[PDB]
């Protein structure tokens, strides 16, 4: 026996903590590495969160392995789309508070 | 006279054709007593009796009774017909599940789930069983307390909506919290490959808290908070 | 034939009921190695065992220090010389052993400072053979022992493979030239009948409270094992004796347990008086389950009721501390307040006498083998057993001591088991069977499930409740008990007249519950009978025109000088109740009790003896 | 017979069978509660959702960031109105900001009794009009 799925579920929370520990963060102190781990932190919880859907209510055995595998897709593309946003532009927390102060 | 309407789930699996619907009943209740199962057995015993459903201590701790009474999962001889006249009571059976004849369900999965996390005391060494009283503190013993009252309505998991969608995979609360009864009996020496048997994505990690659970046990338990407790077990138990 | 899908089994053995005493047999088998079919009507967490609330007795000596023999003085002593001193001794000897083994299983009782079992006080239970003051020896699981012995015997079940028939009803015996050999059942779920066959057959069914308008059984006691065995011209015994528990709620009758007397509560009349002080003083209203509901029940004929016709009596519970009740005795802190609306620690709570027990009932020895009389004389049914309720080993006798029925379930189920596994081996010859054996049954079925007549179900059961109620009361004379007799005989009848709506083959519970009324019938035709007949007033049968207890002797005066009398003109014999299931006629004949018990030299014989508490 | 076998059969019967499914949604009456988590994932699909309409629009389409802006102030800066299209983007966000805290002081094993439920509830529904109020106006 692996405590896999257990520790997931943990995972899930950390980061869940790590998140929180990030938008107050952000405002406080908006630079270059904040934009990344910002990012990283957002694309992993909500996939892990949309997998938690997905898993519930996408029924099925050929589905289930589908669904993940377009949820993979559509979070790799996820999580470098906002770090070209970050390399390249003017980075998210730039981003929000040009696109607020408007 | 003092009239009341019941509208009741109806489908009887021998008459060809026929499917789902409500069928609505009046009785008097000078002459009927104050619970729902009152009202059930009273129509079933003047009106009509195709009216099926289970029942037996008519007391509320043996769980034959239950059913989906306007809109929520409790026990017939539990709740209490409203005196309002200006409302008329729907009778469901529990929610979700396969009717096998009006109010009764299969619950045989529900059972068989049951059976799945072994609910009896497990000791590392059956050898001694039998000849001495095993020892538990007052203080161990009170961890069983709000535990080991359980009924086995399937209110309680017949009301999570998880178990509404993943029922043949994910066990419900009812089931989980009997496993969590059996991982702090003081008594157990099988604590540890208990949390084991919930090492994959359904069994115990459908849960998301919605808490419909505690909220509609007849007997005032809490599967939902037993349920969180086995899921840092999960999280913090060694090897 | 053609109407009817015949689907036959062949086991070792078959377990009707998985109440306390069915489950225990039933696992109890498997675990000796045998193929064991249960075959039951309700889930097993259903049957009534749950409802159980005082607790289980068990001379473990945890409180104070006991010896199950006291046990054994106290049960005979309360079964008022009716109780088989051979199967009481049996069970008193074994209590402890088997009140561990069930905390051993992972029954969760209450524990004490020692970390040991929590023992109570209890109605009618004595040290030092009855002059050692109050005994503390009711093992128990706060409020809900029952509850908690039921779950956790079936929860022990599924670790062997008992073959379970779940929520099938078994009709009748199948009977072959005076041997068992096996049940022929509906299956409630799609209607279909099932020729269960084994070597051997244990009935656990339970008791038959339905009978009477106001009783705490649950509405699946129609002592269907009951019946089965009168319909395979078996003998029941002592069926007029009936347990009028003395505290339940006037409306719905439900229970509300001894273990609030054995606590410290109290019983107040009209007036106020603790009544119980006048009527038994020497152990106070901690008395026996037929003395104190006496008290109760007349004290209402003389003027005393409390409540808004004066028909019944009060259980207070004012004074209690708070803090015991909801640790303690929490599920009648609930039920109270359900079904009456009240708050136990500062109210009381409105109890009437009710309908309780029946220990009647299938003739029985301490190994559970089911008697028949042949010749003024015992006789083992070959392959039929009995445990529980059901049952009549008379460990009960007239009056069921209290918190003793749940041992017995649990001693008579192992017992039940052992006598198999002692008497045969695990796939020994299933004796073979007529094709067409049960055919009475399924006819019998068929009559019903279509059956279009002029009396609605509903309203014949009713009739025989009440009939019930009010000649086969607490107390009953022989004037309203003939009138009774002939009024039930009436009722026997009007079943040929009956009328029911549903012809479904799926559960179709408007067919069973009529075959739980002609189980009930004949269960209250041999009850009514048996009670007419006997002249004399013992345990909870109690005569107003006799009130003399009419033993083989004068007991009160000493036993030497005076000539034993013959059989047939005293009273300290067993009833034993037939029923010509076509004419519905009650013949009976009697078998005397068992007096010696296992081992004089280990658990002395007790003599009878003046009784009173 | 083992109970992976009792289910075996279970379905093989039923889903083999003319039985039907006793109504669910449409009968079972709502708690706030049960509102509050439907809300959870209304709310946390549509973030996730959003954020990825935004890392795939900076992959695929055409300028950068500045360019947008100026390109958005189409029929441009209208105050209670550009302030309302603000407001319902912080809106999810901050419900399921704070609910996520109530999920997580839960995953502690805290606040699980019925009344503390439907008073944390309140005190997640309140705050989220607050701080979404608080924000669209910062
Ligand atoms: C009625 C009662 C009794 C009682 C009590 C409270 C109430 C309301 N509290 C007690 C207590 O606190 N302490 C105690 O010692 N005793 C108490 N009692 C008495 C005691 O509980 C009963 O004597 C005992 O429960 C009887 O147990 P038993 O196993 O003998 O019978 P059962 O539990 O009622 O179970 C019946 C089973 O048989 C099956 N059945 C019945 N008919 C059929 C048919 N026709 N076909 C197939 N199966 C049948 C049922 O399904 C059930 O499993
Ligand atoms: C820092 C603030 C946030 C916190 C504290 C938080 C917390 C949580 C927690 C604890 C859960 C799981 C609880 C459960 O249902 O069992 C969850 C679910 C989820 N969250 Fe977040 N979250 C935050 C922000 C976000 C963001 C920004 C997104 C978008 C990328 C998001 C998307 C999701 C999704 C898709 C789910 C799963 C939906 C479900 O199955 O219920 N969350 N959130
Ligand atoms: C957090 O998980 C959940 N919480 C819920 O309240 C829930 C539900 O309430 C369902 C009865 C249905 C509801 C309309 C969903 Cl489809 C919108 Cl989110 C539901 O289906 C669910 O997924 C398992
Ligand atoms: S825990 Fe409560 S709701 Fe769940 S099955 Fe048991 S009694 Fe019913
Ligand atoms: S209804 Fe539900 S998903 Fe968990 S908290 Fe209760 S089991
Ligand atoms: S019938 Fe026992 S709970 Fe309703």
């Amino acid at each position: 026996s692996s405590k896999a799925a257990s520790l997931h579920w943990t995972g899930e929370r950390v980061v869940s903590v790590l998140l929180l520990g990030l938008l107050p963060a952000a405002y406080l102190n908006p630079c270059s590495a904040m934009d990344y781990s910002l990012a990283a932190a957002l694309t992993l919880h909500g996939h892990w969160g949309i997998g938690q859907v997905v898993t519930d209510y996408v029924r099925g055995d050929a589905l289930q392995k589908a669904a993940k595998a377009g949820l993979l897709a559509l979070s790799a593309f996820t999580f470098a789309g906002l770090c070209y946003f970050n390399y390249h532009d003017v980075g998210i927390c730039k981003a929000v508070a040009m696109l607020w102060k408007l | 006279p003092r009239i009341k309407k019941f509208a009741i789930y109806r489908w009887d699996p021998d008459k060809t054709g026929d499917k789902p619907h409500m069928q609505t009943y009046e009785i008097d209740l000078n002459n009927c007593g104050p619970m729902v199962l009152d009202a059930l057995i009273k129509i079933k015993n003047e009106i009509d009796s195709t009216l099926t459903f289970r029942r037996s201590c008519r007391e509320g701790i043996c769980g034959s009774c239950a059913m989906n009474i306007n809109g929520g999962n409790t026990l017939a001889c539990t709740r209490r017909i409203d005196t309002n006249l200006d409302k008329v009571s729907k009778i469901y059976p529990l929610p979700h599940m396969y009717v096998i004849k009006d109010l009764v369900p299969d619950l045989s999965n529900f059972y068989a789930q049951y059976k799945s996390i072994e609910p009896y005391l497990k000791k590392k060494d059956e050898s001694q069983e039998g000849k001495q009283q095993y020892l538990q503190s007052i203080e161990e013993r009170e961890k069983l307390d709000g535990l080991y009252e359980c009924i086995l309505c399937a209110c309680c998991s017949t009301s999570c909506p998880s178990y509404w969608w993943n029922g043949d995979k994910y066990l419900g609360p009812a089931v989980l919290m009997q496993a969590y009864r059996w991982m702090i009996d003081s008594r157990d020496d099988f604590t540890e490959e208990r949390l084991a048997k919930l090492q994959d994505p359904f069994s115990l990690y459908r849960c998301h808290t919605i808490m419909n659970c505690t909220g509609t046990c007849p007997k005032g338990l809490n599967p939902g908070k037993a349920i969180a407790e086995i899921k840092k077990m999960m999280a913090t138990y060694k090897e | 034939s053609t109407q009817y899908p015949v689907v036959d089994h062949e086991f070792d053995a078959v377990v009707v009921g998985a109440g306390g005493a069915g489950l225990r047999a039933a696992f109890g088998l498997s675990e000796a190695g045998f193929n064991t079919a249960c075959v039951t009507k309700l889930f097993p967490t259903r049957s009534h065992t749950v409802a159980a609330q005082g607790g289980i007795n068990a001379a473990l000596g945890n409180m104070e220090e006991d010896n199950w023999r006291w046990h054994f003085y106290d049960t005979v002593k309360g079964s008022d010389w009716l109780g088989d001193q051979d199967a009481i001794h049996y069970m008193t000897e074994q209590a402890p052993a088997s009140v561990v083994e069930l905390e051993n299983y992972g029954m969760p009782f209450s524990r004490t400072e020692d970390g040991k079992i929590y023992q109570r006080a209890f109605g009618g239970q004595s040290l030092k053979f009855g002059k050692g003051g109050q005994a503390h020896r009711c093992c128990c699981v706060a409020d809900r022992t029952g509850h908690s012995l039921l779950h956790t015997l079936y929860g022990r079940s599924l670790r062997y493979d008992t073959s379970y028939f779940v929520e099938y009803f078994a009709l009748d015996l199948l009977m072959e030239n005076g041997e068992c050999r096996g049940v022929i059942a509906l299956c409630i779920e799609d209607g279909s009948i099932h020729r269960i066959r084994a070597r051997n057959t244990v009935v656990a069914t339970g008791g038959y409270g339905r009978t009477y308008f106001s009783c705490t059984s649950a509405h699946t006691s129609t002592g269907d094992g009951t019946a089965m065995v009168t319909r395979a011209g078996l003998p029941c015994q002592d069926l007029e004796f009936v347990q009028f528990h003395p505290t339940g709620i006037y409306g719905a009758g439900c229970l509300i347990t001894e273990g609030c007397r054995g606590e410290g509560g109290i019983l107040i009349n009209s007036q106020g008086e603790r009544f119980m002080e006048r009527y038994a003083p020497v152990a106070k209203d901690l008395a026996s389950r037929d003395v104190v509901s006496r008290s109760m029940t007349l004290e209402i004929r003389e003027g005393r009721g409390c409540g808004p016709e004066k028909d019944h009596v009060y259980l207070q519970l004012h004074h209690l501390p708070p803090e015991q009740l909801a640790v303690r005795l929490p599920g009648i802190s609930e039920t109270a307040m359900i079904f009456a609306g009240v708050d136990v620690t500062k109210e009381p709570i409105p109890v009437l006498p009710t309908v309780h027990y029946n220990m009647g009932g299938i003739p029985t020895n301490y190994k559970g083998q089911v008697l028949r009389h042949v010749n003024g004389q015992d006789q083992v049914v070959p392959g039929l057993y009995a445990c529980g309720e059901a049952a009549c080993a008379s460990v009960h006798g007239a009056n069921r001591l209290g918190a003793n029925s749940l041992l017995d379930l649990v001693v008579f189920g192992r017992a039940c088991a052992l006598s198999i596994a002692e008497s045969c081996r695990p796939g020994d010859k299933v004796p073979s069977i007529k094709p067409n054996a049960g055919e009475e049954s399924v006819m019998n079925l068929d009559k019903l499930r279509f059956a279009n007549g002029t009396i609605r179900t509903s309203e014949l059961r009713l009739s025989m409740q009440k009939s019930m109620q009010s000649h086969a009361a607490v107390f009953r004379v022989g004037s309203v008990l003939q009138e009774g007799c002939e009024k039930i005989l009436r009722l026997y009848g009007d079943l040929q007249h009956l009328k029911t709506f549903d012809r479904g083959m799926v559960w179709n519970t408007d067919l069973v519950e009529t075959l739980e009324l002609q189980n009930l019938m004949l269960c209250a035709l041999q009850t009514i009978y048996g009670a007419e007949a006997r002249k004399e007033s013992r345990g909870a049968h109690a005569r107003e025109d006799f009130k003399e207890r009419v033993d083989e002797y004068d007991y009160s005066k000493p036993i030497q000088g005076q000539q034993k009398k013959p059989f047939q003109e005293h009273w300290r014999k067993h009833t034993l109740s037939y029923v010509d299931v076509k004419t519905g006629k009650v013949s009976l004949e009697y078998r005397p009790v068992i007096d010696k018990t296992l081992n004089e030299a280990d658990c002395a014989t007790v003599p009878p003896a003046i009784r009173s508490y | 017979t083992t109970a992976k076998e009792e289910m075996e059969r279970f379905w093989n019967k039923n889903l083999g069978s003319n039985r039907p499914l006793s109504p669910h949604i449409t009968i079972y009456r709502w708690s706030l509660p049960m509102a509050m988590s439907i809300c959870h994932r209304g709310t946390g699909i549509a973030l996730s959702a959003g954020v990825s309409l935004f890392g795939l629009s900076a992959l695929l389409l055409p300028g950068n960031f500045e360019s947008h802006l100026e390109l958005v102030k189409s029929l441009c800066l209208g105050p209670t109105l550009i302030y309302t299209a603000k407001f319902g983007i912080v809106f999810p966000l901050m419900y399921h900001t704070w609910n996520g805290i109530r999920h997580l002081i839960w995953d502690l094993g805290k606040g699980l009794t019925i009344p503390q439920l439907t008073q944390s509830g309140v005190v997640v529904l309140i705050l989220t009009v607050l701080s979404s109020v608080g924000l669209a106006a910062m």
